[PDB]
């Protein structure tokens, strides 16, 4: 029971890195692939090395528009537009230069921890700052490490306590050996001393 | 039970019968075949109550969610109905509170 | 026949159990070596259940 | 908001659809800095919360779709989502049919956890058993021997 517990944990664990796709940690690959079918660049992808201090902050500046793809033309977009139905749902598209993306427009202020973005007209937004945030990846290597050090711990124990399991099921074997051909007489007397008698 | 003598037997089912009394408290039809069934000179009475038992404990296996004829075999049935129902009793909590 | 007569219940109330346990399962048991698969093929049911 | 607008009106609205409208935004503003416990991404529109008139965008209505400029050089499309946000009369009704098919789910596990039960029982009774029984398990019958 203990060791199929162990092989349940390690299945979620497994099941948890599998997640962890491409680069090191699941990235949209229809995002990608969007940013292939129209001319620019993912906008995490510009921004994944970012610094990690202000990775958190360019996360909550962003929002939803965090995944987006830098397309200067914005031309292919229209035509192509009524041609998306696999895209995402709410599909953020910006206009910038893959190779020197500007900053994106945002009436942001900085608050503790968070920041205010006059989206639009009679619309201000509020947000905070998330973890791991979609920019300043550097691949979080380290989180996938974390995952495999934990999995390979499971699969360890999972291992000791198989090897546990087949040592107990030697020895049930060896006792209905025992009982099954030499239960008759377990434990009685001598009967050499009768003989002698 | 064959071998061992009559008093044992005696004392057992004496035991036996005290706990069917207080077990079918309850019942009418039941406890009056148990009232019938101890005449000595009676004995296929206690047959009789036996299958009175079975018989009775099959009209209510309330057949409409179980099956088993056998209500030994029905255990299993309860057992999921009241898995079942411990469910959904927590369905309607959260409805409530809701 | 008092060495038998001895042996006897228990060996009556040791056939009945295991009447009953078997007749319970589908399968009857002829063996300790089939009784110990047997409880394998539980343990392989109850970790695929689970 | 009828079943046919609740899809339109929920990509028009984006991650807004479920913003809070308060006409002055300027109650909020000094609660802002103490808001740590909130979702990451607070929506916050302007107008009069009983007759709130609808919310000025760039907005482009696309076959199942709309486009819309967020900010300048940003735009959001927004595909016509099925079983939206807005319009929560239905959306009721397909809770409701979230419930039945959890009855489903339920039910299967219902019967999960009991064959677990069973095996359970069936494992602790053999347990048991050999505890007791196996000192003359398959043992030769006493019966016919003494009869004869």
């Amino acid at each position: 029971v203990e060791r199929d517990e162990v092989a349940a944990q390690k299945r979620e664990l497994e099941k948890q890195i599998e997640r962890l796709s491409q680069p090191s940690g699941a990235e949209d690959s229809r995002m990608i692939a969007l940013a292939e079918r129209f001319g620019g660049v993912l906008l995490s992808e510009i921004y994944d090395d970012i610094t990690i201090d202000d990775a958190p902050y360019f996360s909550a500046l962003y929002g939803p528009a965090r995944h987006g793809i830098v397309v200067p033309d914005l031309s292919l977009v229209r035509p192509h537009l009524e041609t998306l139905e696999d895209c995402p749902e709410d599909l953020y598209l910006i206009e910038g230069d893959p190779q020197s993306f500007d900053d994106s427009v945002f009436n942001a202020e900085e608050q503790t921890n968070a920041v205010l973005v006059k989206s639009s007209d009679r619309q201000w937004r509020y947000s905070r700052y998330p973890e791991l945030p979609l920019f300043g990846r550097a691949a979080r290597e380290n989180r996938l490490e974390a995952l495999n050090l934990e999995r390979d711990a499971l699969a360890e124990r999972y291992a000791t306590l198989s090897f546990d399991v087949q040592k107990i099921q030697r020895a049930h074997q060896a006792f209905s050996q025992f009982v099954g051909k030499h239960l008759s007489v377990a434990f009685d007397t001598d009967p050499e001393a009768e003989i002698r008698e | 039970l064959a071998y061992m003598e009559g008093g044992a037997l005696r004392s057992m089912s004496d035991k036996a019968l005290g706990a069917l009394r207080l077990a079918v408290a309850d019942n009418e039809h039941l406890r009056d075949a148990l009232r019938l069934s101890e005449d000595p000179k009676r004995p296929e009475r206690k047959v009789q109550f036996f299958i009175a038992v079975y018989q009775h404990l099959r009209e209510r296996i309330r057949q409409d969610i179980i099956r088993t004829d056998d209500p030994v075999d029905a255990i299993e049935q309860m057992e999921i109905e009241l898995a079942r129902l411990t469910e959904e009793l927590t369905a309607r909590e959260q409805k409530l509170a809701i | 026949i008092q060495s038998l007569t001895a042996r006897a219940p228990v060996w009556l109330a040791a056939q009945d159990t295991l009447n009953q346990l078997c007749e319970q399962s589908g399968e009857t048991l002829a063996s300790s070596n089939d009784v110990t698969e047997y409880m394998q093929q539980l343990l392989e049911r109850e970790r695929e259940a689970t």
